[PDB]
């Protein structure tokens, strides 16, 4: 849809748009941007991300308000208009799946980016897992597993420990260990040791990056006390 | 538990 | 696009979408119930309402929010984007104000339908008014007061003072003197007649009734708060 | 100054 609009155009209008609170144009000049065809700058990766994040953030916040609404009812409007936002929050689930398969994720070389992707495309086909109920449930969820663990065994080779991909990543998987694996103890884990070898990094930080990943970690430790 | 959000508050 | 949903099935989903926060659904389902033809009970004009309000309110937020990008500024990049987001609140306004005029107004005849119907055209009117620079912004702008002034004279005729949608009404008729009509002292003084009209007559109400109208009053007083 | 809210808050 945004083939005639130059690159940089897309750019800015999606900065506008966050400004603006438009998350969903955000995405479409986002997506429009990715599919210029050219490799994404590390500020535009994070544009492309809040974009899709705020808006099936929107749509799972719906999702679980319908589907507690539908759970508590057990006429078809209910479920039908479950079953609506359901289909909808896929279709933007499989859009940035697709734009990390074609092309974003193969032509990522360096760590930042190839780390930033396969944590995105964990983080998707966990929000599919979320409203997942059929034949591929499983699969779904051996998707993300697969997506995050490749992304952990490269950031845990290429990254210092404090590093904000690194800890986010480890935080969200952390958050798939619990909710949706059903492996509570491996989230525990795995936040408690990225919460101690980042601690212990901290020395090397400058104070802006100290801030950065100090705020990573108190995510950490507000799931550890949640969770213990 | 929350995971990570986007941006900088 | 919703012809082939039942009536009530649209009422019915037009609640689960405000309860899920889905506001451009919402207004989707209420517009199909208009479409079916059959005058809207008073619960059903709330919905209706509250869905464009809410769409528009949005819409109105993110033009703002451009528009002042825009000034601070003077590529054609934030105009473009003002415009496109300008063209999308225009046409939502449009599609309100047709639902009203085919063929809402005409059907009401008791005062309480009626009246909120002008209001809501007089609304409609105001945020195409708060857009417009044109050959009609004058136009525009006489096509709001015409409809606040109808919805007014009825109002007060029909509707003790405290009636909240004739409460409603006056609040949002001064706003429109004061934002829009460039006539502060005509705002004020509406707005001052109105509360102390209400005042005089809150000794006639119930609890309940009484919290609505003070509510409303509340809200005018706040306005002449910051206008005086 | 603000208008009118659609619902009771
Ligand atoms: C997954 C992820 C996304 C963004 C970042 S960040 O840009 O470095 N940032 C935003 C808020 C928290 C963190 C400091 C890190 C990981
Ligand atoms: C214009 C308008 C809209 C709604 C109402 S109300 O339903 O009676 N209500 C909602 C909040 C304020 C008021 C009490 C009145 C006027
Ligand atoms: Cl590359
Ligand atoms: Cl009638
Ligand atoms: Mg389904
Ligand atoms: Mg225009």
């Amino acid at each position: 849809a945004m083939g005639s609009m130059e690159r940089a155009s897309l750019i800015q209008k999606a900065k506008l748009a966050e400004q603006a609170e438009r998350y969903e144009d955000m995405a479409a000049f986002m997506k429009g941007a990715v599919e210029k065809g050219e490799e994404l700058s590390c500020e535009e990766r994070n544009l492309l991300s809040v974009a899709y994040k705020n808006v099936v953030g929107g749509q799972r916040a719906a999702w679980r308000v319908l589907s507690s609404i539908e759970q508590k009812s057990n006429g078809p409007e209910v479920r039908e208009y479950r079953e609506k936002v359901e289909t909808e929050l896929q279709g933007v689930c499989d859009t940035v799946l697709g734009l990390l398969d074609s092309h974003l994720i193969k032509e990522a070389g360096d760590a930042e980016s190839r780390v930033f992707y396969l944590k995105m495309k964990g983080d998707y086909y966990r929000y599919l897992a979320e409203v997942a109920t059929g034949d591929d449930k499983k699969r779904i969820i051996d998707s993300a597993r697969s997506a995050y663990q490749e992304a952990m065994d490269i950031s845990k080779k290429e990254m210092p420990p404090t590093n904000p991909i690194r800890l986010g990543l480890a935080l969200n998987f952390s958050v798939f260990h619990y909710e949706i694996a059903n492996s509570p103890e491996e989230a525990i884990s795995l936040a408690k040791t990225t919460f101690d070898e980042a601690m212990a990094d901290l020395h090397t930080l400058s104070e802006d990056s100290y801030k950065d990943s100090t705020l990573i970690m108190q995510l950490l430790r507000d799931n550890l006390t949640l969770w213990t | 538990a929350g995971s990570i959000p986007g941006r900088r508050s």
